[PDB]
RNA sequence: GAGAACAGAAAUCUCCAGUAGAACAAAAGGGUAAAAGCCCCCUUGAUUUUGAUUUUCAGUGUGAAUACAAACCAUGAAAGU
RNA sequence: GGUUGCGGCCAUAUCUACCAGAAAGCACCGUUUCCCGUCCGAUCAACUGUAGUUAAGCUGGUAAGAGCCUGACCGAGUAGUGUAGUGGGUGACCAUACGCGAAACUCAGGUGCUGCAAUCU
């Protein structure tokens, strides 16, 4: 995990880092191989968190793409 | 295959950022003077010298290459190679003197007394909870101008007793929006007059 | 009735608007504007048309004008083996083929400057289009131009969405068509048909192709063999003047009309 | 000089123009009276300005035009004509070699009456021009036309009772 | 109006400037020798030169106003005012402005052993490349008034500045030289301008990386005698010599950034 | 963007510091050199002393006079033991960093290089299309850098022009994916062989389809190869030898369409099959075994060599170039006579093979196990090495055409770079950020193109051991690659169904 | 200025002359004419997001604003803007 | 020397009425299947240079034409403007030495020079 950019609850929970379902997060997908148009290697994106990491112990969330 | 390698008794300065050389050196007038027929000639061996001099100061520059391709953004290419000029020596004037600060604010000293952090500025879309739409806040087609627009609305019972009551809600609304904006760009005048 | 105020006031454009054939809007960003501060030079590829001749130039405008470094025109064409057809789509292609092989040739890119003591290996060589006052239009002769230079080997920054086949919904090419406007299908099918319904405009329109006896079954052929021709000799061979420099001067002012003196103005005039 | 077949006047164009003033179905109709005696789709107008007195806004409708070149021209001035007895005054022409006339009614040109169409009248206006005349037009090196070359009133004239066999009244 | 808020805000101050843009005014007595020298000066200076064509009535040593006027107007910070007289033949007046005041100003005049750009009949530079300097003469070093001509002819043609170079924009040098050495209390020597196109040869010698480099003269040759002087305050000085350094990472100590880009402290 | 840091004022003020110039002095002394050769280790001239400043183009004419052919010249390379090349003169590559001093020695090591020069490709010539579904396989033809086939997916193969980046020719006889495309040695025949089966051959000046198809074969074919034309007779035609799943390898006669012999040892699909200089073929499997087989003892399998821990996936000999060349050149010539085609093939063929006494044919076999192992099946059947290193398996194996350099392209997104005659490990290409999947030469063995799952190819400068230009373009996975042999331009195809032609 | 039925001093159409005498912002002592004016096509992203860099707000300072830059984004055949 | 493509200086080049233009080039000029665009193949786009023409385009020349430009040892170092030695003078004001310094008017004149490439009876 990159950094927390928006969870939707609150701007007071997204400074404070909350992971919570529906946050929208930046993850480092440099072992994805991703290349621009310009020959640039994409190792940053978004995602959204899909579960309740409170309820089930581990984070999940799909690629925004 | 003359020789590349110029002896001079006073080292020539460089400043090659702006690509320039000079030298100090003892000049006679004798070979300079508008009497003499080998002045050109003079000339063109001294700059040539300082030139010579200059070049193999760049070309002992380092150098940046690339390996993209053409096409894209940037202005080189994997073929080229461009030498890393270092930044310039000579100080000159500028034409305009430095921006001055911006003065703080009525606002912005009272935002610094209370405690007040700037906010986040994530985006001018907001949900309207009637509709299914994600609408903009303000501007070209703003959701702050729907009262225009809408169907119907209902007299408030404060606007009895006055002679306000028979005018339209909507052109009220519109009134005091533009006083306020008015009133906003006033301020903006006082605080510029500061 | 123009006053003498008008005439005092008048302020002239540039001679080359005046005659309007330049535009000097175009040029300043196409000269003085650069994407980058690196000092890099560029050349123009100056492509136009008149009504009987394509000619392609490859120019660097210098500081007391600017200088041709290659020039190609289609009268040269006959020599690489076409005949007929000079000012067409194919013809274009050719030129733009011709000027990229002649310059490749000159500069010694396939088979001591500053540029030589910092890197190992020539860069490709850049330039860019020159169309003048011309329209921009889907099929064009001067891309039929481009198409060709960029097929020799000079780099010329384009997108293909002015290319015959372009189409407009789908953002794509149909290089069949492409093809075969290189090698003049149109004009193949134009005589084809023409052959078939008008016998007497078939007579007149490409009655040269009669008198050589060219079929049009054979216009890919003679192209594919100008095209090889032209990337096999791409050298200019000037043509054999016959006649000297002196001798031309001296005939054209024998019918130049000749200055009157002022003492003689003031016998005509008396 | 004049010897030289290029110096023979031909039709540059036909305009046809209808002005109605008030925009509607009349102006429909007027569209569609053009388009069917052309086989052309007609171009509207625009207003320049506003006059109570014409009952006339600004951005609206008042016109309808078509231009025709070539053959077709040749073919609708020469029913103007025939409709016309071959008889124009000498005022119609003006100074640059172009000359136009009014119809009054569009049904003596041979086009049959319909009971929703309705009457129409329509401006002939003919412009002439001797070869050459693409010069001014052209997108590259505009030149003008030359002196000799322009075409006259005079000239005009004579061509039209050349060509025609119709004679011009003074009065 | 977008346009017009697009020119306001280019005309406005900049931590990092833009280049400095030359004004070429006729005065009030112009010549041929002079429009010719201005045309290559111009073609040196292009393309950020703006060049005037009508006679203006404009004494540079008695009013400054409206050549402050024509530079706030045109956004020039130099002035080139040509003109002529008995005791000025062929007066080129050199003007450099701080804020759309007269920061400095010399005029000279040229000698009238001079060529034009169309008499060496040679080929030239590309147009707007940025040209090589030197500059013969302890004097641009030492002396005052060769410090303002040196610092004053960097500043005109010295165009935009780079921390990237391509090589092959390297053609032509502008020298500017002392004629001959000087002392105190003596008439002040001339200042020759000369224009030289390099060419490069393989030196045998140096290898292959070190070139042999000889110059072709292109022109104008020109000769200016150092008429008169006008110096800015040190004040005026200091407030155009300030540097913004709000662009520059600050000076902290024991505080460094490595080649990976890790910020360290070190300890003692 | 992330961007790398800033210099510091401390740097730029030493930046700022005047520079200074790499000149060579005057009375720089004469130092003692023995010249001897890579691959035979012969001293010549034994320790005679050259000037300091003595530059490579003036040694080369020294060593062309002492070898007696100053008449015809062929230059070379010269290499210093580390081993560093000699680039501008011998004071700057040897004694200006001070390793050697002037008094001692230097052995100096000349290696032959290529007459001509193959300039990179940096920019994309045209995108082109016409294929309907993904493209699978690629090559150009042997003569000319003009016709290049293609065969896809869509149950096609293409024949593009490369000089008006255009189409020419579609080939529609297959009813399933073309999995693999072949171009006949003497650049006459095209070999298609598909998912169906099938082996479909083809005129390519008439785009026509020659009878019907070859049958016989059970399952897919995977790989295509043509006997070499130094070893077919004059006034005769190559066969053709096709491998496929069902782990046979099937000859074929073309001028009489019929199959000759079907080799039937393997166990397991059959990945690769090479027809050697020598009268031999390689064969490579899934059931972890290289087959060699005689072609003149009626198809009989002489050897089976045994040192991979799973599926061999690629093999490569070092000849393959010249095999795949036939009587062609750089300059594309084609010959007057069969006669002297022949006759220039096997020139061309035994410059690589015959060399350091004896004539030799190595073998390298890329396996799933993520190693290499080499070869010299001639001499001996245990392994002369193996290459190990990489995470993952190896994909592709490509000699030089020179046979000095073997480059092997894996799935752990890395290029290896090993020496060609005993396997020691040299570099490694890295820049790749998705499994390579495959790589091709440069005809003058200096540069090499790569092509990745990342939608890139590279091209890699192999002297200086460091990539040279990243191109993208491609939209979708890139499968196939392949450069011309006159180097003029590169192919390659993939997801995207476009072509895609890169030159210079 | 010549003409063209209703239609005259002002409704619509055509030709010729037309240094801008029209319309854009500004107050030039030289702003803009194959435009900076009029119409058409494409873009609705313009409050993008990265930064060891400038400035400021602590108890939530690897956060947010802010300055600057870069990667991009829009358009165009392209130079480029 | 004419002409064509690309330019510099942007009226000595501009505006108006005349005649000349051997050849080449330029242009007018013929067609509307194809790429393409309009009310209209007029402009633009494409094809043939095949039917013709130097009438226009373009170049040159002509005019006590308009306009415009250049040299002046021409005004002149003049008008005009600032210091000043205690220069007189209780007074509006004036010669003087050092600087800075025009234009009107007059004579002499003119109505394009040119860089790169290609072609030319």
């Amino acid at each position: 995990i990159l950094a927390v950019k928006k969870n939707p609850q609150s701007p007071m929970y997204t400074q404070l880092g909350v992971l919570t379902k529906g946050t929208i997060i930046e993850v480092n997908v440099s072992e994805l191989g991703m290349v621009t148009a310009g020959g640039k290697v994409v190792w940053g994106k978004y995602a959204q968190v899909t579960n309740e990491p409170d309820r089930d112990g581990c984070v999940n969330a799909v690629l925004l793409v | 295959n003359l020789p590349v390698t110029v002896e001079k008794p006073i080292p020539v300065v460089y400043d090659l950022g702006n690509l320039a050389a000079f030298d100090s050196n003892v000049l006679d007038k004798n070979d300079l003077d508008s009497s003499n027929a080998r002045r050109e000639e003079k000339i063109k061996s001294l700059t040539r010298d300082n030139v010579q001099l200059l070049i193999n100061q760049l070309l002992s520059l380092p150098m940046k290459t690339t390996t993209e391709s053409v096409g894209g953004t940037g202005g080189q290419s994997s073929v080229m190679t461009l030498l890393q000029l270092p930044d310039p020596t000579t100080d000159l004037p500028r034409e305009k003197p430095l921006p001055k600060a911006k003065a703080m604010t009525k606002w912005e000293k009272f935002a610094a007394k209370k405690g007040i952090k700037p906010k986040e500025r994530a985006g001018k879309m907001i949900y309207d909870e009637a509709s299914g739409e994600w609408v903009p806040k303000w501007g070209y087609k703003g959701a702050n101008k729907k009262l225009d627009d809408q169907w119907l609305v209902e007299v408030d019972d404060k606007v009895k007793g006055t002679d306000n009551e028979l005018i339209d809600p909507r052109t009220l609304n519109r009134a005091e929006r533009k006083r306020l904006v008015k009133k906003n760009e006033k301020q903006q005048r006082r605080n510029m007059k500061n | 009735a123009k006053s003498s105020a008008y005439s005092s006031r008048f302020q002239t454009p540039f001679r080359r608007r005046r005659e309007g054939k330049t535009d000097y809007y175009q040029r300043k960003r196409l000269v003085t504007q650069h994407k980058a501060k690196y000092n890099t030079p560029k050349y123009r590829l100056v492509v136009r048309f008149t009504n009987k001749d394509i000619i392609c130039q490859i120019i660097s405008s210098t500081i007391t004008g600017d200088v041709v470094l290659a020039a190609a025109y289609s009268h040269e064409l006959p020599r690489y083996g076409i005949t007929h057809g000079l000012t067409n789509w194919a013809a274009a292609y050719a030129t733009g083929l011709l000027i990229a092989r002649r310059t490749l040739q000159k500069l010694g890119l396939d088979e001591y400057e500053l540029t030589e003591a910092v890197e190992d290996g020539p860069r490709p060589f850049k330039v860019f289009l020159d169309i003048g006052l011309q329209r921009t239009t889907t099929g064009a002769r001067v891309f039929g131009a481009l198409k060709g230079a960029s097929d020799g080997g000079l780099y010329v920054p384009h997108s293909e969405n002015r290319f015959p086949g372009w189409d407009f919904e789908t953002e794509e090419i149909d290089p069949e068509l492409l093809r075969s406007y290189i090698f003049g299908g149109h004009v193949s099918q134009y005589m084809e048909e023409l052959a078939d319904d008008d016998e007497e405009r078939f007579s007149e329109l490409f009655k040269g192709y009669l008198a050589d006896d060219i079929d049009a079954d054979s216009l890919e052929d003679i192209y594919t063999s100008a095209h090889e021709a032209i990337r096999a000799d791409p050298a200019f061979k000037p043509t054999e003047k016959k006649f000297t420099k002196e001798q031309y001067a001296a005939e054209s002012k024998k019918y130049r009309q000749t200055k009157l003196s002022k003492e003689e103005r003031a016998a005509r005039v008396a | 000089k004049a010897q030289n077949p290029m110096r023979d006047l031909k039709i540059e164009k036909l305009v046809l123009n209808i002005s109605v003033g008030e925009s509607g179905d009349r102006l429909t109709r007027a569209s569609k009276v053009l388009e069917q005696l052309s086989g052309q789709t007609p171009v509207q107008s625009k207003a320049r300005y506003t006059v109570r007195t014409f009952g006339i806004r600004r951005n609206e409708k008042i016109a309808v035009h078509v231009t025709v070149r070539g053959p077709k021209a040749e073919e609708i001035l020469e029913r103007g004509l025939k409709v016309k007895e071959y008889q124009l005054r000498d005022r119609n022409f003006s100074a640059t070699g172009n000359f136009g006339f009014g119809i009054d009614e569009h049904i003596d040109l041979g086009i049959k009456y319909d009971p929703s169409i309705g009457i129409f009248g329509m401006d002939f206006y003919v412009v002439m021009n001797r070869p050459g005349a693409r010069v001014t037009r052209r997108k590259r090196c505009k030149g003008t036309v030359g002196n000799s070359h322009k075409t006259t009133k005079e000239d005009t004239v004579s061509w039209f009772k050349q060509k025609y066999d119709a004679d011009v009244l003074d009065k | 109006n977008a346009r017009a808020k697009r020119a306001l805000v280019k005309r406005e101050a900049k931590l990092v400037e833009n280049v400095k843009q030359a004004l070429f005014i006729p005065g009030q007595s112009c010549n041929k020798n002079l429009h010719d020298i201005m045309v290559d000066l111009s073609a040196l200076k292009k393309p950020d030169m703006k060049r005037f064509n009508r006679k203006n009535d404009i004494h540079p040593f008695e009013d400054m106003s409206p050549l402050e006027f024509f530079s706030e107007k045109n956004d020039c910070s130099l002035m080139v005012l040509m003109t002529s007289s008995k005791k000025r033949k062929n007066n080129m007046t050199f003007i450099r402005t701080f804020g759309y005041k007269i920061y400095d100003m010399i005029e000279l005049m040229v000698a009238d052993n001079f060529k034009l750009l169309s008499d060496f009949k040679k080929l030239t530079f590309t147009v707007g490349l940025k040209p090589m300097f030197t500059f013969q003469g302890a004097a641009f070093d030492t002396h005052p008034v060769y410090k303002q001509i040196k610092s004053l002819f960097l500043d005109f043609f010295r165009g935009e500045s780079t921390d990237l170079q391509d090589v092959a924009g390297l053609q032509h040098v502008i020298s500017m030289t002392i004629q001959g050495d000087f002392q105190d209390g003596e008439p002040l020597p001339n200042v020759l301008f000369r224009v030289y196109k390099l060419k490069s040869y393989k030196s045998d010698q140096g290898g292959k990386r070190l070139p042999r480099i000889e110059l072709v003269e292109i022109g104008p040759r020109l000769d200016f005698k150092i008429g008169r002087i006008h110096t800015p305050s040190p004040d005026m000085v200091t407030e155009a010599h300030k540097k913004p350094k709000q662009l520059e990472m600050k000076t902290k100590k024991n505080v460094e950034l490595d080649i990976m880009g890790d910020k360290l402290g070190r300890i003692h | 963007s992330t961007l790398i840091p800033p210099p510091s004022k401390k740097q730029k003020k030493e930046a700022q510091l005047p520079r200074e110039v790499a000149i060579i002095p005057k009375d720089l002394p004469n130092v003692s050199i023995k010249f001897q050769a890579l691959d035979t280790g012969d001293n010549v001239g034994g320790a005679l002393r050259v000037p300091g400043a003595i530059s490579e183009k003036q040694l080369e004419e020294l060593l062309n006079q002492l070898n007696g052919t100053s008449d015809d010249p062929v230059p070379y390379t010269f290499s210093c033991t580390k081993t560093i090349d000699i680039t501008d003169n011998l004071y700057s590559s040897l004694i200006k960093p001070g390793y050697n001093s002037t008094e001692d020695q230097i052995t100096l090591l000349y290696t032959p290089r290529a007459v001509f020069k193959v300039k990179p490709v940096t920019r994309s010539s045209s995108a082109i299309a016409g294929h309907g579904s993904t493209i699978l396989c690629s090559a150009f033809a042997p003569h000319t850098s003009s016709r290049m086939v293609t065969g896809a997916g869509d149950n096609t193969a293409r024949i593009w022009d490369c000089d008006t980046q255009t189409p020419m020719h579609t080939l529609k006889g297959h009813y399933n994916w073309v999995l693999c495309v072949s171009w006949s040695p003497d650049g006459e025949v095209i070999a298609t062989g598909s998912m169906d089966n099938t082996i479909r051959l083809w005129d390519p000046k008439s785009g026509q389809c020659l009878g019907d198809a070859l049958r016989g074969h059970s399952k897919w074919i995977t790989s295509l190869s043509w006997e070499p034309i130094h070893l077919v007779k004059p006034g005769s035609k190559p066969r053709l030898a096709s491998s496929s799943k069902d782990g046979t390898i099937k000859i074929w006669d073309t001028v009489s369409r019929v199959c000759q012999y079907t080799m039937s040892g393997h166990t397991n699909s059959v990945s690769c099959v090479k027809w050697g200089g020598q009268g031999l073929l390689y064969s490579g499997s899934h059931d972890r075994t290289v087959r060699v087989w005689d072609i003149n003892s009626q198809g009989r399998c002489i050897n089976i060599l045994k040192s991979h821990a799973h599926w061999v996936n690629h093999l490569s000999l070092s000849t393959d170039y010249a095999l795949r060349i036939g009587a062609f050149d750089h300059t594309g010539k084609k010959p007057s006579t069969p006669e002297e085609a022949q006759k220039k093939a096997l020139e061309n063929y035994e410059k690589i093979c015959k060399k350091n006494g004896n004539s030799e044919e190595m073998m390298v076999t890329a396996s799933d196990d993520y190693t290499m192992f080499l070869w010299n099946p001639l001499k001996s059947t245990k392994p002369i090495a193996r290459m190990t290193g990489h995470q993952k398996l190896v994909n592709h194996v490509a000699f030089s055409p020179d046979g000095r350099y073997i480059v092997s392209a894996s799935f752990d997104n890395s290029i290896k770079l090993w020496d060609g005659r005993d396997g020691k490990f040299i570099s490694t290409f890295r820049g790749h950020v998705a499994s390579v999947y495959q790589v091709a030469w440069s005809s003058d063995c200096r540069l090499l193109v790569s092509c990745s799952k990342d939608t890139t190819l590279k091209v890699w400068d192999v002297r200086t051991r460091k990539l040279s230009v990243d191109l993208p373009g491609h939209k979708d996975e890139v499968y196939t690659v392949d450069w011309s042999v006159d180097g003029k331009r590169v192919c390659s195809g993939g997801k995207d169904k476009m072509v895609r032609l890169w030159t210079h």
